[PDB]
């Protein structure tokens, strides 16, 4: 959504 | 800006496109901030032209305006970083990490550290979150899909994504009317210039 | 009647300028190639923005169009090279030397060699031709003065250096007239479709 | 006008 | 090695020093591993000659032999890294961090991470643990004092730090005796050392 | 020094080799300058270890001692330079060119320029003098053969190329005799042995 | 003492 | 050109 991941 | 001025910019945009001044179209989109051109945006992201991508965006939002646009820049700068790693230019990767990604550390200390530590891996695909990461072409595409959603949902872009409907060459048509208006004040039946009003 | 379209481009240039869309103004100058903006050019050369300088110029002339336009590019690329030397980036200086300056070697073999050899000097000011060469700021200024002359004498710039004279906001004034023509048929919401009452 | 120069 | 052989190496070390072949002395120290030369070690550390430092040490211990020798290498490679950052060469700093310092991560995951994170600082002195590190000259000196202690306390070095005491030129004196032994078998009143002398 | 001392160095060289202190052997060759080890030299040239090569040579001659030793250094540094170009490290190539090759420019002005100009070629094999230059392993070998000849003709080396032949462990054998002499008329080699 | 810190 | 400097030979 908003929150920052280290994904695609 | 009046809605008249805003509208005039759109006419000019159409004219520029018809005359095929392509770069001028997108500079005008950017500096006016009235129309965000998706098709163009996608084209530049796929091409990996990151300086232009960020520059185009900068006409519509800053990095911290809202969480949508913040995730937008984060994604862009992350992929920039990974490509640097993938060509093994660790000097560039670190430069990105300090100049571009540091702003995000305040808000996420832990992710920044995890992002930094990829520097020491043989391949960042050793990290389980990045393990499924492929060719550059494919990664850009995946990320682009996410960017499109982020832009479409962004309240700063919501009224900017669809070009207004116009007959072809509206500007040229309006110009025509001004020539009609000028001469309809003349006392006789040749238009020399648009620079000064016509007379007979 | 193509002076219409051409003149319309000028109106749009003035509009864009008044609305202060600066980058859009200069892309339009460049892509139309109708007006070369000296003031802008100088500003970019002083700033050492070389990629933009060459990009802006490319809308007006190529490197081999004529001897004027050839010296123009040569001077620009030469200075670019020296700046690379002066910040001691020898990898960049060589990249410039191969990509940007090599085209000039064909017609001056000897000068290219003399330029290349500056790589082996502690300071290129050891060369007597570059002996008086000081500050980067000052070198750019010296070279700029010459570029102006080269551009003004270049026949490809003929009638591109002087903006036409127009009353302020002529485009807005014409648009103003079209709304006058539209309503006069009456008895404003949009510019997109003709107005009625 | 700083050297070295092709002429003009 | 026999203790005869080991002692013969020491004789040669003394000879090499007297003839002032300085580099040959330290290569023999290193390759024999019989004598660790502090004075030389210090000189190389102060000079920041890290490849020679590690090469010299490699004759006496490996990185993982014991906790003392591990801290020794760790300190050396850390300072190497910090100096690279301090000259703002981040390309070198990263090369170091992967090739030299990665080995220490297994034994401390968290410290390696904290050290890696110094890459993103304007100045690593922003970290309070490094806030005092003021000069490359002074830092080297501080670190050297610690290395000396680590080496002196390292049980792999304890029998290697003090050169035996000898009369000057013992090798030459022994050689002399061999010429005396050779001639005392010749009846009666040497050119080469290559084959026994006669008459 | 004496010829004894000189001879003692050779004994020490043999000992070091038998005990397999390989690096210590060659530092001694270098610092004494008594024996130039071809086999070792070739090996280092093939490995492209250029700092070690120049360092080893430096024990026997300086760059400007004579035209032979001058060409030797020139050839080495030239190949150093070419390898740098060939791996497209133009930053290193310029560094080599200023620090290593510049010394030859005084008496070779034109040649120094011609060598500098190779920087601007896509491939230095575009230059007709360097056109036949094959892969790096081969260029080193070609150049090595020339180095060997330059060395064999160099008056500073020509009397240094042949190791004396000795029975194994001559040093240990001499040491043994000193113990024989002491007992007439094991504890240590450090102080003379005595009885009762 | 044999501890890996930084630096002292 | 035994000891003459060229490129290469
Ligand atoms: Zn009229
Ligand atoms: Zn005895």
């Amino acid at each position: 959504e908003l929150r920052l991941g280290l994904p695609g | 800006m009046s809605s008249l001025s805003r509208e005039l910019v759109f006419l000019i945009l159409q004219f520029l496109d018809e005359e095929k001044f392509k770069e001028t179209v997108h500079k005008l989109e950017q500096e006016s901030g009235f129309f965000f051109n998706m098709k163009y945006f996608e084209e530049k992201v796929h091409a990996g032209e990151w300086d232009e991508v960020e520059k185009y965006l900068s006409g519509f939002t800053k990095v911290d305006d809202n969480r949508y646009s913040m995730k937008i820049f984060f994604e862009i700068r992350k992929q920039k970083y990974l490509e640097a790693l993938d060509r093994h230019d660790r000097a560039k990767a670190v430069d990105i990490l300090v100049k571009d990604l540091k702003v995000f550390s305040t808000f996420n200390e832990e992710l920044y550290k995890e992002i930094t530590q990829l520097l020491t891996l043989e391949n960042f695909r050793e990290n389980e979150q990045l393990s499924k990461y492929g060719d550059t072409k494919s990664a850009r595409s995946i990320m682009l899909i996410e960017l499109k959603k982020l832009i479409e949902a962004n309240p700063l872009f919501r009224e900017k994504l669809v070009f207004p409907t116009l007959k072809a060459s509206r500007l040229r048509t309006l110009i025509n009317q001004s020539l009609n208006w000028q001469h309809q004040l003349c006392k006789n039946p040749d238009i020399k210039t648009l620079f000064t009003d016509h007379t007979c």
